């Protein structure tokens, strides 16, 4: 008598005061999509790790082996995870043992999945870069920051003024422009989906 | 012109519809070419014009689909370059490679311009 | 908004010429490299 | 300021949110920095139908 | 017999080899209309 | 159609940093200041322009 058809409203071809509210409630629905296209205009127009607390990085037996990801020995880096970490160290005997530019290359082909290294040395063969290759969630991961020192004699005469005037470049903004002068780059659901909504729609 | 509609939609999304479509028809048919051809009409962009009144019931609900689907492939659809170096600063000639080439009249004042400008 | 300026860090001060200030600095060193200081930066920091 | 505290009143050590800079360093010995950071901009976000 | 329904295309409730191009003219004719809205985007914004 | 086309529309908040234009030109309009006799007010002494 009511209320099927009306509950149908906007569909294919499918009186007394029933027609009225009807009527309305049919112009409120092409209302509302119509304005779906615009809010989905207007809305429309992903990390895989984020810290060394991760499992894979933490457990080297978990399902897949990482494949090999290392570091250049010899360093602080290797230090550091030597120290601190004395279960990554037996699971890093497979680094890339070149300087840098072939661990770059053997990432790029798919040989191994992360690089650890020096958080400027790295963050910048990240921006120039051709293509992408992004670090993880930025420098958020950064572990033990420290800064690049200018290394003395023990106790030698130069230690008070050298830093004096170190600290004079942070002030005039000198650092700064060297730093934008040497370090600057340009870096700086389909199938799944449908799948879903077809899926929906049939449940 | 139009040359977009194959990245976001290619063979995937027409075999996933057809095959669903095709499904569907046989399916309601069967639970009742001939009916099932003018019943796969109507599941067909928009229309082309007991057991029975559930069977409208799930047909309605089937191009509630069709049509949140059209809806959806409309909202993928809309979308949108690079033609533009920076200026003298830009790192792409801030920092030289074989990939990139520029250049300026020889002996001229461009030339007398990148000569004084030490940095 | 904007981007950071004058980035130079924080500082545990000492008077001029004190016997702390190597031990101190060290600690600190040894503090950042244990990774002391990053769980204290998700205690008292982050996680809000 | 604290630095007044520090330089000659009472006080030996100043564990204190303490940047770093060339105007400071000349009469106070300064540790290695314990957290970076620089000088920013905070504003009111404009409210959101 | 023919044509002026045809002709009428996209619009309200209103040989056998009709029926094949009609539909498929109906469905050209919906997804230009469905790509109106997107060029209006496109140009516009 | 036309309706539809021309409702789907869209903002302002952020500065550019310490040089914007609002902040290098001063005015009655803008008010920003810092903390008194802190760092801050040791940077902007010191960057005569
Ligand atoms: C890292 O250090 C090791 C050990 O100091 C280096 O191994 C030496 O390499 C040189 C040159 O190939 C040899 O003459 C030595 O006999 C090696 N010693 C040992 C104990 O292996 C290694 O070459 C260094 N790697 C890098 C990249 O610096
Ligand atoms: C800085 O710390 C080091 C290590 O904690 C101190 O080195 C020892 O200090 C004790 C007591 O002052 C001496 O008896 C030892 O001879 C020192 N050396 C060693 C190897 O134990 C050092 O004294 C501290 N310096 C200051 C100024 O406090
Ligand atoms: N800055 C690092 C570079 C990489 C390394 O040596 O591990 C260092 O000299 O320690």
């Amino acid at each position: 008598w009511l209320l099927w058809a009306l509950v149908f409203n906007n569909s294919v071809p499918v009186g007394t005061t029933s027609k009225i509210m009807v009527l309305v409630w049919a112009f409120f629905a092409v209302i509302f999509l119509a304005s779906y296209t615009a809010n989905l205009a207007a809305f429309m127009i992903v990390d895989t790790v984020s810290g060394l607390s991760d499992r894979k990085f933490q457990r080297p037996q978990e399902q897949y082996p990482p494949l090999k990801f290392g570091t250049v020995p010899n360093g602080s880096t290797e230090k550091n995870i030597r120290s601190n970490y004395p279960d990554m160290h037996s699971y890093m005997v497979r680094y890339n043992q070149p300087r840098v530019e072939e661990a770059l290359t053997q990432l790029k082909a798919g040989k191994l999945d992360a690089f650890i290294y020096d958080a400027a040395v790295l963050n910048y063969m990240a921006r120039k870069d051709e293509g992408c290759k992004l670090v993880t969630i930025g420098s958020g991961k950064v572990f033990a920051t420290t800064g690049y020192g200018i290394a003395l004699h023990k106790g030698s005469r130069w230690k008070r003024p050298i830093d004096l005037a170190l600290l004079q470049f942070l002030g005039d903004d000198e650092i700064e422009m060297l730093e934008r002068l040497w370090l600057s780059g340009i870096c700086h659901k389909l199938d799944i989906d449908n799948m879903a909504g077809v899926f929906y729609m049939l449940l | 012109t139009l040359d977009s509609f194959m990245q976001p939609f290619q063979s995937t999304l027409w075999l996933l519809v057809g095959l669903s479509v095709h499904v569907v028809a046989v399916m309601l048919y069967l639970l009742d070419l001939s009916s099932a051809m003018w019943f796969s009409w109507g599941v067909l962009l928009n229309s082309g014009i007991s057991a029975r009144i559930l069977g409208m019931v799930w047909a309605g609900f089937a191009m509630i689909i069709v049509a949140s689907y059209t809806a959806n492939l409309a909202a993928f659809l809309v979308l949108d370059p690079e033609e533009r170096i920076t200026g003298i600063n830009d790192p792409r000639l801030r920092n030289p490679s074989d990939k990139f080439i520029y250049a300026t009249v020889k002996q001229s004042s461009v030339d007398i311009y990148f000569r004084r400008q030490v940095e | 908004t904007g981007e950071l300026f004058f980035r130079s860090g924080f500082g545990i001060g000492m008077r001029k010429d004190s016997p702390w200030k190597q031990n101190v600095s060290l600690s600190i060193l040894k503090s950042h490299e244990n990774g002391f200081m990053e769980d204290l930066d998700k205690t008292w920091v982050r996680y809000q | 300021g604290m630095m007044g505290e520090l330089l000659s009143g009472q006080a030996d050590m100043i564990v204190a949110p303490l940047t770093i800079n060339n105007e400071r360093a000349q009469y106070i010995e300064f540790s290695k920095p314990f957290k970076y950071q620089g000088l920013t901009i905070l504003v009111k976000k404009e409210i959101p139908s």
